[PDB]
């Protein structure tokens, strides 16, 4: 299918993703666009930041959506 | 004197302190978080949460009052989040965190009458193919707080939270998307609005964006922002219903991007126009121009 991914300066990118993969495989090919390494990602859609390990299957992510990307400030 | 119970920091737990106290602050999340565990006098995340709160969102009742939060943080260790007791996080992460934990505990609820927590909004996503002028339909996600990128600062240029806001929902160009009318890939109009406000709003202002190196960059920038704040021109629909919201606290983070701290500016609880500046174990009366100065990074805002 087809996702999109608003990024960290709000341009939203367009992804090409299976139901069956991984957000590591996605982080992954946020990756290959904006260079974030994915340990350094958060993925955020429907108000849940997205585990690594699960695929897009388990959070229902479908045809269209829009994920949002945030970087990690600790403190 | 009006001051509230600071927070032991028992190992660079500031992300979870700064977080509680703003969180307490926001008087619409405690009366849910009472109602929504009143059920269970028919272990949870919200039962622990509250006990917090109700504490931090009252004067305290001891001179220097010192309270210690890491008993949330070890339920959140035991089936939510894993990390260690000592390393530092982002207290928006937690605040996730914490915002998932009751949406799964209120989805296994049996009282299902009550209503979702207040921080829970929904945004609208409209596109239209600039080829053939086709509108796809409206596309409805929750949310649980607005992610703002901050923009390009200039000497001399304010830097406000309104600008931020009206930047989330600017119109932008998609390009390599599928259109269903051209069969086609083309280039998209893509746009984010507000169809259902929360009642408790938390902005996050991205203070970590990406350089053209290679490597995360601090945003220092001072944003601007008030205490009242009126949402009506970021709605989807031309609802006639006025949104004003009225701020409650203020999470900010000094330091870089490996180290730093997390600090709290919060109003005063009426046993009100009065605010404290908490850090961890130390409360200290603030004025309302010391926290209008403050380098915002979670706004929490309560709709009035
Ligand atoms: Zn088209």
């Amino acid at each position: 299918m087809q996702i999109f991914v608003k990024t960290l300066t709000g341009k939203t990118i367009t992804l090409e993703v299976e139901p069956s993969d991984t957000i590591e495989n996605v982080k992954a090919k946020i990756q290959d666009k904006e260079g974030i390494p994915p340990d350094q990602q958060r993925l955020i859609f429907a108000g849940k930041q997205l585990e690594d390990g699960r695929t897009l299957s388990d959070y229902n992510i479908q045809k269209e959506s829009t994920l949002h990307l945030v970087l990690r400030l600790r403190g | 004197k009006g001051l509230v119970p600071g927070l032991v920091n028992l190992g660079n737990t500031c992300f979870m302190n700064s977080l509680l106290q703003g969180l307490s602050a926001c008087p619409a999340f405690i009366r849910w978080l009472e109602e929504f565990t009143s059920q269970y006098s028919r272990q949870y995340l919200s039962l622990t949460l509250l006990h917090l709160l109700k504490a931090l969102s009252c004067q305290e009742v001891t001179d220097d009052e010192v309270l210690d939060a890491s008993c949330l943080l070890d339920v959140l260790r035991m089936y939510r989040w894993q990390i260690s007791s000592f390393e530092e996080q982002d207290a928006h992460e937690l605040f996730h965190v914490i915002t998932s934990s009751l949406e799964d505990e209120r989805d296994g609820s049996g009282s299902h009458w009550k209503s979702q927590h207040p921080f829970h909004g929904r945004l609208t996503s409209n596109m239209v193919c600039k080829h053939c002028e086709h509108q796809s339909p409206v596309r409805f996600d929750t949310f649980d707080s607005l992610s703002l990128s901050i923009p390009a600062a200039t000497w001399g240029h304010p830097l406000t939270l309104d600008h931020c806001l009206h930047h989330f929902i600017s119109s932008e160009s998609v390009r390599d998307v599928v259109c269903d009318n051209c069969t086609k890939r083309t280039t998209f109009v893509k746009q984010l609005k507000l169809g259902k406000l929360p009642q408790c709003l938390c902005i996050h202002l991205q203070r970590l964006s990406w350089s053209s190196h290679g490597t995360p960059l601090k945003r220092h920038e001072h944003v601007q922002f008030n205490e009242d704040l009126s949402m009506d021109e970021y709605k989807y629909h031309s609802n006639a219903s006025t949104y004003l919201f009225r701020l409650m606290a203020v999470v900010v983070h000094h330091g870089d991007m490996h180290s730093g701290h997390f600090v709290t500016y919060r109003r005063s609880p009426p046993s009100s126009n009065q605010w404290l500046w908490v850090s961890d174990d130390t409360v200290r009366k603030a004025s309302l121009q010391e926290v209008l100065s403050s380098s915002a990074y979670l706004l929490f805002y309560e709709r009035v």
